[PDB]
DNA sequence: AAACTATGCATGCTCTACTGCTTCTGATCTAGTCGACT
DNA sequence: GACTAGATCAGAAGCAGTAGAGCATGCATAGTTT
């Protein structure tokens, strides 16, 4: 996946998506507004780097890049923000949508090879290398030229230029009072047709609530942190890239701003000397280290080389059995190894071999690492990985090496000495009871970083000029209520059986 | 391809999280 | 705007304030009415020339002013009908608005 | 040494900078003017090229009575000279 | 605060210099090691009193001098902080004798040393370390009174020798058998025999080697501190709550002196300044003051403003130093792959508490019975971020007690998708290709299988290995230190072979790696 | 015996360099159209 | 020839992640004073 996400909304501007059936039910309008605003959310948390687009078709008034009638672009492919949230929030209200009609108009007759046509020359407009190319069409009319048929097959013969160009089209159906019949005149324009999706929908499409469900987590593509090298010997070489499946979240660094202006302020340092007053450079200076009384100088070049063994990489040791690797030994996150092949060929199925050889024989690659240039050397083991997918073929665990770093002996603490005290088998007892009461099934995305999700809650605010930023809910708390409650009168028992009356822990 | 997340193409569906739900 | 007021120190004013100042084309001393917030300077400032409501002690008041002033006192339960009965006709005996035809 | 005048371009090497090596040339006994006079017979320029030189020396003239030497164009590494070696270091192509 | 004391006697003997051919003499292997646990003291910047005693040089200089008694052994230097003057006597002026000296007597001068000295500070933590060979002369009428002395002065005593109970460090054996004297093997039964007297049955564990003790840390294990604790409350409720104190099990280890930038000059710090400036985006480069710049967020194709106090208020809040247990899940469940964090965390019942010893080793022994491990939350204080982890049970006959290790948040997993390898066509290996791979694999093994207790025995374990940067730090200041003007030296090359497999490995794993080499195609590209 | 002060440590924050990967941009080679010439 | 187009390949900016340095600050524990 290299390039951007391009994305297009074309919101249908008829009487009857301006109308509600039922009291207590926003109007289809405002409804898409609502999913523009927060995948326009969505996309500026996880990634802003892609380009969003904002279409409106139906309207009296035009605004095209061909002056095409009946077609408004709201906003042109670029980058989201909080302005164009703020401009499609100016339309959320009732008195918004007096405003888009005042400024916009609805009730004129429209063109669906048009609208595709101004979509396709807006995709054709952005000079950036775009991955995907889609476009959302929301609309609750199912049979939009039933009074005429040429302008059918135009928008047939366009829709499939489309798809033979590569876009990608969906048509998020919404709420009708009678139905909407997907199979009459839309089946042909969707670039996937699901057989489910046939029957006549009486309700809201599933992919609104997907759409709703704002993320708030940052997405990163896949890329090698770096392409190393795997030395069996001197003369055995395989290329090797290393990932991090699992990496730490920090929030955006912040940025200083010119107080009277806010604006972006340059920051810059220098060195000079108190008396000649002149700048100086990395190269006209020495680093000095005091022990006691006694001064030690010496070159940067000889400080970099201090900490100089091998070239960077991997170079390979020998294997030792699983059972040698220890659960509490762990420093730093670990890393997965994969086969590269661009560098050099035939390394895939050497690393092939070795996976499924490790696997058969459980016993993980102990190896030299050297991440880059005058970094003193580590030890790692390689423990091969078997590629698992749950149901419906999906890969949950892919396949390669992970490694895991062996601590050194500077890195292990001594614990102070302490005396065993074995529990009786009624404690032992009665501690199971309580564990099993508080069973519960864990998984590795059950928990949000309440740090991270206030921060960005309280960004949002600031930008959209929110009342009150939406406080959010962190699952890290134990909810000792609940606890409590499931509990019951076993931790009195587990108190009286332990704990001695006279405790006051 | 089902999971596939509509806002963010090629990046798997990511189920919200449910916290400690006990048995 | 409720960061600022939380942090006691700068004074939050109504846009309503620089319209008039605009309109009059001068600089009028500040009231309870346009201040959104008081720094504790300009709380101790206005609790001498101001009462704690935006009612003042020296500049009498006018029909509209004190439409203002009742606005700003919120209604409280701490009275009791007998007792403000009572309250109410020890004030108009006071003053002698036993005239009234209601 | 009253007799010769220096003088500092402020926007081109900031504030904090131009203040420091005022102090420096004042407590080395330089006289450094606050702001720009005829009296001036040493400017100092920093991180500039020669056109730019040129446009400021065009741009003070422009506001400069006839008749008069006006300073020398000389760099940065001339005052550092001077400041270390605690007296005027002749100038030479260099600083020209 | 903490203070300790150490006494270094070095064999000084004819003997000493003694140096089959190939190999190095045990003088110098003693040299390095003494020089090792020096620069160790030193540059650690600790305060830890060291004396060196000298005992089989041609002098005598001594408190034990009044008569004829305890010859040819030499106080080279009293308990003193280590400065340089020590590593230059140690290095250079320092050269083996030709007089034998009593290994006993030396270590009679050895304990009325400490004995004597140890008056005006206050040691918690006297250790004595003899280097020698044993092939000297003795008496053992004095032994009786050592092991009262050592017993009732609370000493601690550890012994250095040439060979074990050829390369330096490399993981293999040393001094092969057969050797060995009579002599030396007289030597070795008393050694062995006062060790066992003092440890009880543990000193054969206290009896190392030169080339082990290179690359064991061994001649600090008595003399590192250890880590302070942090108290807390387990809390499985709003009611139960087990007083229990966390320490930090294994910690990346850094050097904590830090290089300072000096003028090239004068060798001084004073004349250099580091200045920070802001400036506008503007050719003119305008001037704004430290305190007219504002922090602020990118919200994607724009900023917005978010002071520092604004965002202090603004920022998630909880109750600091929490440590409760969200659930209970199966130990299956949790992953080595997605653990997290930089420190691991060893978490044990509060000190001198018997009812929390008893809940903690209860809960302890229930989750090793059921197979569980316990999802916490943790957090240090209350600026510490909250943080998911998982505790397990960490049951040994000498102590048990949990290990904690920071879990993954939903934000921190990546979702990357690789193509199969087991169903790859166009990378399918071959039979033989298997085989080789085998072969490689046996070939290439760091375990072996003792029968005599059926057990796996590692052969090269990369944990109790030193981190090499440290001990090449010490050497190249050490290097420039005593010699101002000369470049730095190369890495020592027993530092090399602590780092390299045995030799054994090595040897084994040349006919496999050549048909891997023949049987697999490999080109850049 | 209790209150105040001292050191000591840990963790999160900020900055500056360093290295490696990915994407955008500027310099360099040819098809077509018009024109010049013999 | 000339030019403008078109394509196409080599260098620079941005990003991500790591290490090394210096500090805020609060939570614990050892020492001194009333």
């Amino acid at each position: 996946y290299s390039g951007r996400d391009s994305l297009i909304f074309l919101v249908d501007a008829s009487k009857a998506m301006f109308e509600s059936q039922s009291e207590d039910e926003l109007t289809p309008f405002d409804m898409s507004i609502q999913c523009i605003q927060s995948v326009y959310i969505s996309k500026i948390i996880s990634s802003d780097r892609d380009l969003l687009a904002v279409v409106f078709y139906g309207t009296e008034k035009d605004k095209n890049s061909v002056n095409f009638k009946n077609i408004y672009v709201l906003q042109e492919l670029d980058n989201p923000g909080a302005k164009r949230i703020l401009e499609l929030d100016q339309f959320k209200g009732q008195q918004g949508q007096k405003r888009f009609q005042d400024m916009m108009g609805h009730g004129s007759d429209y063109s669906l090879s048009e609208v595709l046509w101004v979509c396709a020359n807006l995709f054709s407009d952005v000079q950036f290398k775009m991955s995907h190319k889609r476009i959302m069409l929301f609309t609750n009319e199912d049979n939009p030229h039933g009074n005429d048929s040429a302008k059918a097959s135009r928008a047939r013969t366009k829709a499939g230029d489309l798809r033979d160009t590569g876009i990608f089209l969906d048509l998020m159906h919404l709420k009708k009072p009678g139905g909407f019949d997907i199979s009459l005149f839309y089946r042909d324009i969707i670039s996937i047709a699901e057989d489910e999706d046939l029957r006549v929908h009486f309700e809201e499409s599933s992919k609104l609530e997907d759409l709703l469900r704002k993320v708030r987590a940052k997405e990163t593509r896949k890329r090698a942190l770096s392409r190393l090298k795997l030395k069996l010997n001197k003369d055995i070489v395989i290329s090797v890239g290393i990932y991090n499946l699992v990496q730490k979240a920090l929030k955006p660094p912040p940025i200083k701003l010119y107080r009277e202006t806010n604006e972006p302020v340059k920051t810059k340092t220098r060195t000079f000397n108190t008396s000649t007053g002149g700048l100086l450079l990395p190269s006209d200076t020495k680093r000095s280290q005091i022990y006691g009384s006694r001064q030690i100088i010496l070159e940067k070049e000889e400080t970099e080389e201090l900490k100089r063994f091998d070239d960077p990489g991997l170079m390979l040791m020998g294997f030792k059995p699983l059972v040698l690797l220890k659960k509490h030994h762990y420093l730093r996150p670990s890393l997965f190894v994969y086969p590269e092949e661009s560098l050099v060929i035939g390394s895939s199925t050497l690393f092939s071999a070795l996976l499924i050889k490790c696997l058969e024989k459980e016993v993980a690659a102990l190896c030299r690492y050297t991440p880059r240039r005058n970094i003193p050397p580590y030890f790692v083991a390689l423990v091969p990985q078997e590629e698992e997918l749950d149901d419906q073929k999906i890969q949950v665990t892919p396949p390669g090496f992970q490694l895991v770093f062996l601590p050194f002996a500077d890195d292990k603490r001594k614990m102070p000495f302490t005396e065993k005290i074995m529990a009786t088998p009624e404690q032992v007892g009665k501690m199971k009871a309580i564990v099993e009461k508080l069973r519960f099934t864990y998984r590795s995305d059950s928990f949000e970083n309440p740090v991270l999700q206030q921060h960005f809650r309280n960004l949002e605010a600031l930008a959209l000029d929110l009342m009150e930023p939406e406080q959010a809910v962190d699952l890290t708390l134990p909810k000792v209520e609940a606890m409590n409650k499931r509990l019951g009168s076993l931790v009195d028992e587990f108190k009286e059986l332990v704990y001695p009356p006279d405790y006051n822990p | 391809c089902p999971g596939e997340s509509l806002i963010n193409p090629g990046f798997k569906s990511k189920k919200p999280a449910g916290g400690v739900d006990f048995d | 705007v409720k960061n600022i007021i939380l942090s006691n120190k700068h004074d939050v004013v109504k846009p309503a304030w620089l319209l008039e100042c605009f309109k009059t084309k001068s600089f009028v001393p500040w009231q309870p009415r346009f201040m959104i917030h008081m720094c504790p300077s300009t709380k101790e400032h206005f609790a001498r020339e101001y009462d704690c409501y935006g009612d003042s002690y020296f500049i009498d008041t006018d029909l509209n002013q004190l439409k203002e002033v009742f606005s700003g006192i919120k209604n409280s339960n701490e009275q009791t009908p007998e007792e403000m009965a009572s309250l109410i006709a020890d004030l108009e005996y006071r003053y002698s608005w036993d005239c009234s035809p209601l | 040494f009253p007799g010769v005048a220096i003088y500092l371009v402020e926007p081109r090497m900031g504030r904090s900078r131009r203040a420091f090596l005022t102090g420096l040339a004042r407590s080395k006994g330089f006289r450094v003017l606050d702001a720009c006079s005829s009296e001036a017979t040493h400017v100092v320029m920093e991180e500039t090229s020669a056109e730019e030189a040129v446009s400021w020396q065009e741009r003070r003239m422009a506001a400069a009575p006839p008749g008069c030497t006006p300073p020398a164009l000389l760099d940065i590494s001339w005052l550092t000279e001077s400041l270390g070696a605690g007296q005027p270091v002749p100038v030479e192509c260099r600083h020209r | 605060g903490n203070k300790a004391a150490v006494v270094l006697c070095m064999d000084v003997g004819f003997t000493m210099s003694n140096s089959i051919p190939g190999i190095e003499s045990p003088f110098e292997q003693a040299k390095k090691v003494i020089t090792m646990f020096v620069q160790r003291q030193v540059f650690a910047e600790n305060k830890d009193e060291i004396a060196l005693v000298l005992f089989g040089t041609d002098g005598t200089d001594n408190p034990l001098s009044g008569g004829d008694q305890y010859q040819n052994i030499t106080v080279h230097r009293h308990l003193m902080l280590p400065d340089f003057d020590l590593l230059e006597d140690i290095e250079s002026k320092i050269q083996p004798g030709s007089q034998q000296a009593d290994f006993l007597d030396a270590l009679i001068v050895s304990m009325d040393v400490i004995q004597h000295e140890t008056i005006g500070k206050k040691f918690e933590k006297r250790h004595i370390e003899i280097f020698t060979d044993l092939s000297s002369r003795f008496s053992k009428s004095q032994l009786d009174i050592i092991i009262h002395s050592l017993k009732k002065c609370d000493i601690s005593l550890q012994f250095f020798l040439p060979f074990s109970l050829f390369r330096l460090g490399g993981h293999g054996p040393s001094f092969p058998l057969k050797g060995i004297t009579e002599q030396q093997k007289e030597g070795l039964e008393i050694v062995k025999m006062v060790m066992i007297s003092l440890e009880g049955e543990d000193g054969l564990d206290e009896i190392y080697s030169f080339s082990e003790s290179l690359r064991k840390l061994c001649v600090f294990k008595k003399i590192e501190r250890h880590s302070i604790h942090w108290p807390c409350r387990l809390t499985i409720g709003s009611n139960l709550s087990i007083r229990i104190a966390a320490y930090k099990s294994i910690l990346q280890e850094r050097v904590k002196k830090t290089w300072t930038v000096v003028d090239a000059k004068t060798l001084k710090k004073e004349d250099i300044q580091k200045e920070t400036v802001y400036c506008l985006n503007d050719d003119d480069e305008t001037e704004v003051l430290k305190e007219d710049i504002i922090q602020g967020f990118r919200y994607g194709s724009d900023i917005v403003p978010f002071s520092k106090v604004d965002e202090e208020q603004m920022k998630y809040k909880s109750e600091g130093k929490c440590f409760s247990v969200l659930g209970f899940c199966k130990s299956s469940q949790v992953q080595r792959r997605f653990f997290m964090g930089n420190q691991v965390l060893k978490v044990f019942a509060a000190r001198d508490d018997e009812a929390a010893a008893v809940a903690l080793s209860s809960l302890i022994h229930a989750l090793d019975d059921l197979d569980m491990v316990a999802i916490v939350r943790y957090a240090y204080d209350k600026r510490a971020n909250p943080q998911v982890g998982v505790a397990f049970p960490h049951i040994k006959h000498n102590y048990e007690c949990l290990v904690y290790v920071q879990l993954p948040f939903m934000e921190d997993l990546r979702q990357y998708m690789f193509s199969s390898l087991k169903n790859s066509k166009k990378y399918a290996p071959t039979e033989a290709q298997l085989n080789a791979v085998d072969a490689l694999i046996d070939s290439m093994s760091l375990a072996k299988k003792d029968e005599k207790t059926d057990t796996l025995e590692d052969l090269f374990p990369t944990t109790k290995i030193p981190n090499p940067r440290f001990q090449r730090l010490f050497q190249c200041l050490l290097h420039r230190a005593l010699h101002p003007r000369e470049p730095l030296p190369p890495i020592q090359q027993h530092i090399w072979n602590m780092l390299n497999p045995p030799a054994e490995v090595t040897t084994k794993s040349q006919i496999p790696l050549s048909k891997i080499k023949t049987l697999f195609p490999l080109i850049e590209a």
